């Protein structure tokens, strides 16, 4: 899970960690509000989406400093009801129905620290580094001798030496080495506490009182610890189904049984010239209603024009993908690959049974054929004329 | 010493024994009547509070340790749910079991660096996952939830962090003729107990694996680290063929890949960098799933095997 920018910050803010003072706006009217309670002045908005990108009304950029609560409405306007168009979202983006309207920070100095479980290290690491206010990836192949990493030993805890040290290194001034060696220390507790997968601040400030601070709050959470962090993950159906889904640019179906296998499927669909829609695995124990909603959640988006689902066990398995085809009136071709206990009576099953669904043996040829039959489809579509598929034996 | 001692405890044979912590649950009563079909040595099980009584024909204990005492058994396979499976870990490293296979997905990551800060200050217990599939010696020894219909006795020795991806490869292998001298599925987990290194040091130390599958994914380092190994320890001369494949080059960056450790961040973990970092270690990566066989074949056949 992760939560919206917001709902971090008021996490650290339960925790003691001083934050920028911000309020949430859901509408144009409230952001008024909001800004108007914070002085009519310097005011930031910060879109909520779960940054420098652009939004579908044209404006670049998520955060925005405005000095006019008529201006913090009409900027939010454009972003409140708005999707915004990133790199890490593809062709598609995210919605934004909320803005935060916090106050605007002078910052003398900034920082980059991160709290994160690292492999190399088998368990948490502090990250701390003097270029701050800056991404993080490009400063690690600059300047790697700027990132300094500190082990935490995972059953005797942090130590106030180790954050008091970390921040002497970062380049803090010692007045208030121990204000952020504090925080530190709280965020350590919030990384724990919250089975946080990383936490990470860029970045963390010096106030132009000399206070420490800090601006952003980037929290991922250990989705396998849902069930101890009932707060945490109480703040599109794939979920409400379980099943391990994300949806993708792609205009391929992608059913597959293992989280392996399935990045296989999507791998050996691009390398036949195809372009993968979804990630999903169903895993084990699969029920009828898995591959029903699966077929569901594939098909529920209109640029899919073929299906490849790929599932290494046969006729259990194929009886409840004919019940999902028929149901939810599929259409467009789909490319079954079945191995394991009866591949001769569920392939017979699915050709001696009506609907127009193809079966394969080897896994390039299950690729190929999905791949052609969406060019087909492709080509039908520019061609403007409808194509309908008759199937060998 | 060093916890690469217990290495030499992935090659389970024929005289493995091997108990079932979970023994009474759905999932571990289901995959034990397997154990016994296929012809491994599953002598017992544990379940707290149902000590004493008789399972499938078998002793149910209450610990780990008052099971390995009355069976002699030098495995255990875990099917604990995750909210305790990190603790069934930690009661077969105390008891000292040789090997123990956390089939477990979902142990929340902190526990698992808890277990990871013991199991690395101890030689005795060697863990395989967890989120993995097991370790298979096909014809002797099962421990795990893989299929052992589509195992055949080989010279092919595989290693992978997916489940029905090495299915999959064991399939192809099979088909070739070829088999598999030993299968171990490390897992799909950030933190686990064995990684592709100390496979690699089994297979190349076994006479009977004359050549390694290496599957990887995205997330992590140890596929670059296994590159870097097998440049110094399998170059040259009477060097072993290691075939390998690594899936997520489509994958989005920093999305989970339903696996807890298939994750692209911060620029790390990404699958082009592996396969460049195993091309460069002398290791052929196949680009298609469906050719793992294959390759290993003519990679064979170039070296007259």
């Amino acid at each position: 899970l992760s939560l919206h920018e917001y709902m971090s910050m008021e996490l650290l803010q339960e925790a003691g960690v001083s934050v920028p003072k911000g309020y949430v706006a859901k509408s144009p009217d409230e952001a008024y509000a909001i800004a108007k309670k914070l002085g009519s002045k310097d005011v930031v908005i910060k879109a909520q989406v779960l940054g420098k990108g652009t939004f579908e009304s044209g404006l670049k950029g998520g955060v925005k400093i405005v000095f006019s609560p008529e201006e913090a409405k009409a900027v939010s306007s454009q972003m409140i009801g708005k999707k915004l168009f990133t790199k890490q979202t593809g062709e598609k983006g995210r919605i934004c129905n909320q803005v935060l309207v916090c106050e605007r920070k002078y910052p003398r100095r900034e920082y980059y620290f991160a709290i994160t479980m690292e492999r190399s290290f088998q368990g948490p690491v502090l990250i701390g580094s003097s270029h701050g206010g800056v991404n993080i990836e490009d400063v690690a192949a600059e300047s790697p001798e700027a990132i300094i990493k500190e082990p935490i030993d995972i059953e005797e805890g942090i130590k106030k030496e180790q954050a008091l040290q970390l921040a002497q290194k970062m380049g803090f001034p010692p007045n208030i080495v121990e204000s952020a060696a504090e925080n530190m220390v709280k965020l350590y507790s919030l990384f724990l506490k919250y089975d946080a997968t990383m936490i990470e601040i860029n970045p963390m400030v010096e106030d132009s009182d000399g206070a420490v601070l800090c601006m952003d709050a980037k929290i991922n959470f250990d989705s396998n610890s849902a069930y101890r962090q009932k707060k945490i993950f109480d703040l599109k159906d794939a979920a409400k189904a379980n099943l391990n889904y994300i949806g993708l640019d792609g205009n391929i179906g992608c059913l597959v049984n293992g989280a392996g296998l399935a990045m296989a499927t999507m791998d050996i669909i691009k390398l036949h010239g195809g372009t993968p829609a979804n990630f999903l695995d169903v895993g084990g124990g699969a029920t009828v209603h898995q591959v029903t909603e699966a077929f569901k959640l594939i098909t529920s988006d209109k640029k899919v024009l073929a299906i490849l689902v790929n599932i290494f066990g046969c006729d259990v398995i194929a009886q409840g993908i004919v019940m999902a085809v028929k149901d939810l009136e599929i259409k467009i071709p789909v490319v079954v690959r079945l191995q394991g206990t009866r591949v001769d009576d569920a392939k017979a099953l699915i050709a001696d049974s009506g609907l127009k669904i193809l079966a394969c043996d080897d896994l390039d040829e299950a690729a190929r054929m999905v791949v052609k039959l969406s060019e087909i489809v492709t080509l039908a579509k520019q061609a403007h004329v409808d194509v309908k598929f008759q199937l060998p034996i | 010493m060093s916890y690469t001692a217990s290495r030499q405890h992935l090659y389970v044979d024929k005289n493995t024994k091997i108990i079932c912590q979970g023994f009474t649950g759905k999932q571990g009563t289901f995959h034990s009547q397997q154990a016994l079909e296929y012809g491994t040595k599953l002598v017992g099980g544990t379940t707290p509070g149902k000590g004493g009584q008789t399972h499938l024909g078998l002793p149910v204990f209450n610990t780990v340790k008052e099971a390995k005492e009355q069976t002699g058994a030098t495995a255990s396979v875990i099917y604990v749910p995750p909210p305790f499976a990190a603790a069934a870990i930690n009661e077969a490293i105390e008891a000292e079991i040789p090997l123990v296979v956390c089939i477990t997905e979902g142990i929340p990551q902190q526990d698992m660096v808890r277990v990871k800060h013991k199991l690395l200050r101890q030689e005795k217990t060697r863990l395989i996952g967890p989120n993995c599939p097991g370790v298979i010696n096909p014809g002797e020894c099962k421990i795990g939830i893989m299929p052992g219909h589509i195992h055949k006795k080989g010279r092919i020795g595989i290693v992978s962090r997916s489940g029905t991806l090495t299915y999959e490869a064991v399939h192809q292998t099979t088909q070739v003729g070829l088999g598999q001298s030993l299968c171990v599925g490390i897992g799909g987990d950030p933190f686990n107990g064995t990684d592709f290194i100390d496979c690699l040091e089994i297979f190349l130390n076994d006479s009977a694996t004359e050549g390694i599958i290496l599957i990887g994914e995205i997330g992590g380092n140890a596929e670059e680290n296994a590159a870097e190994f097998l440049k110094q320890h399998n170059s040259g001369p009477n060097s072993k063929p290691v075939v390998s494949f690594i899936a997520g080059l489509t994958a989005p960056p920093g999305r989970r890949m339903g696996h807890a450790g298939a994750i692209i961040a911060g620029g790390k973990g990404g699958a082009k960098e592996k396969i460049s970092a195993l091309q460069s270690a002398g290791v052929v990566v196949s680009m298609s799933p469906a050719q793992l066989g294959t390759t290993i074949y003519k990679e064979f056949e170039k070296r007259k095997m």
